């Protein structure tokens, strides 16, 4: 059915057409590579306007209707969870490998043979990266250089104004949820949130759970020491529903009875706090001024106007249980915490609920403040790089020098080993070397320098001047040798960068027919 | 690759195989059209003088350098 | 004014047959590059824009649904081959179009279609007789255990792949998963799940059903993870507190009435929770999420609970345990409740994976993969599914022949040498039938990036000197004894491919006119 107007194209004309689409996605992002990358003006469907150079955000907003380009976006969706930093490096490298592959199709190479050639060269590159790697925190748990390296990458984003305070926060979070000995960090437990107001320096790390809610009365204890956290759906007062009140009195005989239920239940409900021994009373709907009177004399802290899902978030962290009705009240369902406090952000009366365990718990969240919503969001993704950076640093202390030093060193090894490949993949191995050089060649172009002259000069220095790898000085600092500049990327980052790029090239090279039925 | 094409061989696999034989061996490895495949040319007694290969690169490169230096052509009268 | 057709489009004779021959080659071209394990993929887009990537010939033809009359004949023939066998649709599709291509110039030269049918019906029976005479039975060759030979056939498909360095481990996982099943073997029963990260050797093989278990609600330090004979409950109920399926909303002024509304709101959920308790369910599970409040009820009453289970995993456990997935909790009883022998909650890769081992109807299992990315697992997923079929085929049918087009070249030698002794018009046709068998070893070379000329000429020369099992090697660009290399296929499955191919070509050749009611 619907064979009319069906897509029909195969052979080299189809592969070159597929390669043409991937190059457009790469060339669009090749300029946004590095700290000197050119931003991209994104207009949302709702009419908003945003500007950034994040490779991940560019691909999420880039709604390319071509199918080959969609696979390039699906690839980057997984990279954000593994590498974090070089999302543009994967797409830029894939476009380079496909562009060089087009020269091979004219020579008469099969796409599957090029796929085997890149897989062989990708193993040579991954083997070479471990040789030129270096450790940081080997055989010792240290916090000083772990703050230093993560601080360098953050300096490019909008967190540059207070970049130092963010790096120390990302260390205590991962150090809290995960142990450096086991070296198995869980990025899912490290949440992220924020609110407009204050400045970037006001970002904090909550060892526990945080919900932007205040006490039922300002005279409540600013620090709750007792570990008796009663969580309910209704407040300890004459009960009201969770959805809507809709007060419509009928007559006075009913109204005067409501006054009786006040004195009857305000004392009885708050007496239940003493019968069971609860101290911090968390509840969906808030308290009236009457219950605040009884709560203050006995030093009974309590939260007010907590949301639907906000209730469950505290029970998971504190290990408590929800008491949806007062008949189900008991001592076993009460939460547990070391100390709960109220953080009043200076002149701004935020008064956020801060339930802490007084130790390194298995749940943390970094609340990013800021005077501009556009700077907070770009700062939220800036910190996201530090997490995956610190995650890979702990999972593997081995790291390699960034700035394109690794790509140039890998290209030399692949070029030498290509001579030892007596088969048609020899032309493909050479193409992998030239494609690796596009990442450093792109940083030189984006910095306003001659790409080729800067490319070959660094490569000759990696052989003639000295054997250790040397990078490109994109920030116009003193000189090359990024080891002095302290610009170092994770070994797991580069290994997955060229691996995901090769896997996408093989997946695209092994497709020669995009069939779609047309509307007749 | 042009010699391999004329000899019925694959233009790529012929030069791709010979580039490994030259990395490991010497210049004796070359295309033998009499037998239809790669063979040790030193044994086949198929040689040429050195001036042919040297004068070819010398005169060809000078022509390429000359053609590269042409910025434009002017029609006189 | 007065015409005979009046919209009835009809053409007859040689032009109609030649039109159907060319239309059949279009279906061949759609599945020509997918022949073999290393065949190129095909991207298909439905009406909604959803993409579909797959190198399976059967799955491609189902999504096309070509409207040409002659093309539908091959598709329905190939679809029947998929339902009966599930493999060989591409070989049947390619051979049929190739039988039609080789007899194309003879049809144009005035040769009758019926004379061509006598050649296919004759050459087919001679080929089927040659397969059984040359085929070989392998049950206990070399006094080697079947577990070891099947390991060789499994790693053969997995050779020179992304898991080539550790295929010894992966090879055993295929033989183990197949041997776990009963006499009735099927590919759908043995499921597979993907788990990103970790070494390739860490791929686990659960004997029962397994799933990610994204359920991270409260309920820890309770709900014992071990049961001897639990009454497993499978539902689709949402027992969440802040649930859209179970909630109450009443708005009045009397605060005394809110004392009943907020309490009756929970009493409704308690009547549904108590119905689960009275039913005797021990290991309760549901597709929809379950809240923290409900888990406390399961904890206070010493009951297990694990929600957010996919329906496929639940239905896979349904056929394994033998229960029933009941939507409403009111009909939950012993009729729908399942059973199992040993249940345990493990720690595969840090996350918890529930699984019931030794179920009463345990005809299924699950294989959890591990790797550095999805493409390591997806590429591994494709090769293992055929590895299960290879092991599943060798045990069923002991008579096999050399794959990789080795049998196709032997028949080409027999039929071609036989055609010379057959005087008449059958000579050119039986020989044309022989050359059509060259496409199977040819496209395996073209799709693998090899030179089909150098291989086919070197391959056809080996069969003349005495070769009978030599064929195409997708790994090394050279010929190899596919029998010694344990590249086997069932002889009866290959016999049904030639029969369906000739029967499909005969239907197209026997047709001379197309008729179309104007509608
Ligand atoms: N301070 C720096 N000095 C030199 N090169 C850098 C520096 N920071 C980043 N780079 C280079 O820029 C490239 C992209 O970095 P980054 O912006 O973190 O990833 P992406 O561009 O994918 O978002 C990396 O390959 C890295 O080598
Ligand atoms: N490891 C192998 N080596 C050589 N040939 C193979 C190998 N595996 C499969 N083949 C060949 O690929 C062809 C197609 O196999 P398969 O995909 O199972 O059937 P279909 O292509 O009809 O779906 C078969 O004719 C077989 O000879």
């Amino acid at each position: 059915k619907d064979q009319d107007r069906k897509s029909r194209l195969m052979g080299l004309e189809a592969l070159k057409s597929h390669i043409m689409a991937a190059k457009a996605v790469a060339n669009t992002m090749r300029t946004s590579l590095g700290p000197n990358g050119l931003d991209k003006m994104m207009v949302d469907k709702d009419g908003d306007v945003t500007v950034t150079n994040d490779g991940a955000t560019i691909l999420s907003m880039m709604d390319v209707d071509h199918q080959i380009a969609k696979l390039m976006v699906e690839l980057s969706k997984s990279q954000d969870d593994e590498i974090g930093d070089g999302t543009t490096g994967v797409v830029v490298l894939a476009g380079a490998l496909l562009e060089e592959a087009e020269q091979l199709l004219d020579r008469g190479i099969h796409p599957i043979r090029i796929a085997d050639g890149y897989e062989q060269a990708a193993r040579v590159a991954i083997e070479h990266l471990d040789k030129i790697s270096d450790s940081v925190l080997v055989d010792i748990k240290d916090t000083e250089p772990l703050i230093q390296t993560a601080k360098t990458t953050l300096g490019s984003k909008v967190v540059n104004s207070c970049h130092r305070q963010m790096a120390e926060i990302a260390v205590n979070a991962v150090l809290t949820v995960a142990d450096m000995e086991r070296r198995d960090v869980d990025f899912e437990l490290i949440k992220v949130e924020g609110k407009v107001g204050g400045r970037l320096e006001d970002t904090k790390l909550i060892k526990g759970v945080i919900v932007d809610k205040d006490f039922s009365h300002p005279q409540m204890p600013k620090k709750v020491e007792d570990a008796k956290i009663a969580i309910l759906t209704c407040p300890f007062e004459p009960p009201k529903p969770k959805t809507k009140h809709k007060l419509d009195v009928t007559s006075v005989e009913d109204y005067k009875a409501l006054q009786k239920y006040e004195k009857e239940k305000f004392e009885e409900m708050i007496q239940q706090i003493k019968e069971t021994g609860a101290n911090l009373a968390i509840c969906q709907w808030g308290f009236d001024d009457e219950a605040n009177h009884l709560l203050l004399q006995n030093n009974l802290p309590a939260v007010r106007w907590v949301g639907g899902p906000e209730i469950e978030l505290i029970a998971i962290a504190t290990g408590g249980r929800i008491v949806p009705r007062f008949s189900e009240l008991t001592a076993e369902k009460l939460g547990f915490a070391g100390l709960v406090q109220e953080i009043s952000f200076g002149t701004t009366k935020d008064k956020m609920l801060v339930i802490e365990q007084c130790k390194n718990s298995r749940a943390v969240t970094i609340f990013i403040r800021g005077g501009n919503k556009m700077i907070i969001e770009e700062a939220k993704r800036s910190l996201h790089d530090a997490l995956c950076v610190i995650r890979n640093l702990i999972r593997d202390n081995r790291v390699v020098y960034g700035g394109g030093a690794a790509e140039i060193s890998c290209a030399l090894a692949v070029s030498q080993e290509a001579d030892k490949c007596p088969t048609l993949e020899q032309y493909a191995m050479r193409a992998f070397a030239d494609a690796l050089e596009v990442i450093p060649m792109a940083l030189s172009e984006n910095s306003g320098m001659n790409p080729i002259q800067t490319m070959t000069e660094v490569r000759a220095r990696q052989v003639k001047e000295m054997n250790p790898a040397l990078g490109i000085d994109c920030l116009h600092k003193g000189t090359n040798d990024m080891k002095q500049q302290h610009v170092i990327e994770t070994l797991i980052g580069k290994k997955q960068q060229i691996s995901l790029a090769t896997q996408m090239v093989r997946m695209i090279l092994k497709i020669d027919d995009i069939r779609k039925p047309g509307e007749s | 690759s042009t010699l391999a094409e004329n000899a019925g061989l694959n233009p790529i696999s012929t030069v791709t195989e010979l580039r490994n034989r030259h990395a490991q061996g010497e210049k004796t490895a070359g295309i033998n059209v009499r037998k239809g495949g790669i063979s040790n040319i030193l044994e086949e007694l198929v040689v040429q003088p050195l001036l042919v290969s040297v004068s070819a690169l010398t005169l060809a490169t000078e022509t390429v350098r000359s053609i590269l230096k042409i910025d434009d052509v002017v029609n006189t009268r | 004014v007065i015409l005979l057709k009046e919209g009835t489009d009809s053409s007859q004779g040689i032009p109609q047959l030649v039109s159907n021959i060319s239309a059949c080659q279009v279906i061949a071209e759609a599945v020509r590059t997918t022949l073999g394990p290393r065949g190129m993929d095909k991207l298909i887009v439905d009406g909604r824009g959803k993409a579909t990537i797959s190198n399976d010939g059967a799955t491609i033809l189902k999504l096309l649904d070509v409207v040409h009359p002659a093309a539908k004949t091959l598709v329905d023939i190939a679809k029947s081959q998929d339902a009966e066998v599930g493999d060989g649709t591409t070989s049947v599709t390619l051979l049929a179009a190739e039988f039609l291509k080789q007899v194309k110039p003879y049809v144009e030269e005035g040769l009758h279609p019926q004379i061509i049918i006598r050649a296919f019906r004759t050459a087919t029976q001679l080929a089927v007789n040659k397969i059984k005479e040359i085929a070989v039975t392998v049950k206990k060759a070399d006094k080697v255990e079947q577990r070891k030979l099947l390991e060789k056939c499994a790693m053969t498909a997995l050779s020179s792949k992304l898991i080539s360095q550790q295929k010894a481990f992966f090879a055993k996982m295929v033989v183990d998963a197949v041997m776990m099943l009963d006499d009735l073997l099927q590919l759908k029963m043995i499921g597979i799940k993907k788990v990103q990260g970790g070494a390739l050797e860490d791929s686990q093989l659960v004997a029962g059903v397994a799933f990610k278990k994204t359920f991270s609600y409260a309920g820890f330090e309770m709900q014992p993870k071990k049961y001897h004979n639990p009454k497993i409950a499978l539902l689709n109920v949402e027992l969440e507190l802040k649930a859209e399926k179970d909630n109450a909303e009443i708005r009045v002024h009397t605060v005394e009435d809110y004392q009943a509304i907020v309490d009756a709101e929970w009493n409704i959920l308690y009547d549904k929770l108590e119905k689960i308790h009275h039913s005797g369910a021990k290991v309760v599970s549901s597709k929809l999420p379950i809240g923290d409040v409900a888990t406390q009820y399961f904890a206070d009453r010493d009951m297990f609970c694990a929600g957010r289970v996919p329906e496929e995993d639940l239905k896979r456990t349904m056929m394994a345990c033998g229960g029933s997935i009941q939507t409403s909790v009111n009909a939950l009883s012993a009729d729908v409740l399942g059973r199992c022998q040993v249940f345990e909650e493990t720690q595969i890769g840090g996350e918890r994976y529930n699984f019931f081992t030794g179920c009463p109807k345990a005809k299924t299992c699950t294989f959890i993969l591990r790797g550095g990315a999805e493409q390591f697992m997806e590429e591994t997923e494709r090769s293992l599914h055929d590895a299960i079929m290879i092991v599943r085929r060798a045990i069923k049918n002991d008579s096999v022949v050399a794959g990789g087009g080795a049998i196709e070249m032997e028949l080409s030698k027999y039929l071609r040498d036989y055609s010379r002794t057959i005087p008449g018009k059958q000579q050119l046709l039986i020989g044309a039938y022989a050359k059509a068998l060259e496409i199977i070893p040819r496209q395996l070379c073209d799709n693998a990036g090899f030179d089909a000329t150098n291989i086919l000429n070197k391959l056809r020369a080996r069969h003349a000197q005495g070769g009978t099992w030599y064929g195409v090697d997708i790994n090394n660009e050279d010929i190899a004894d596919n029998f010694e290399a344990f590249v086997w296929e069932p002889a009866m499955v290959r016999i049904n491919a030639l029969t369906a191919a000739s029967e499909a070509a005969c239907l197209i050749v026997s047709v001379d006119e197309t008729i179309k009611n104007p509608r």
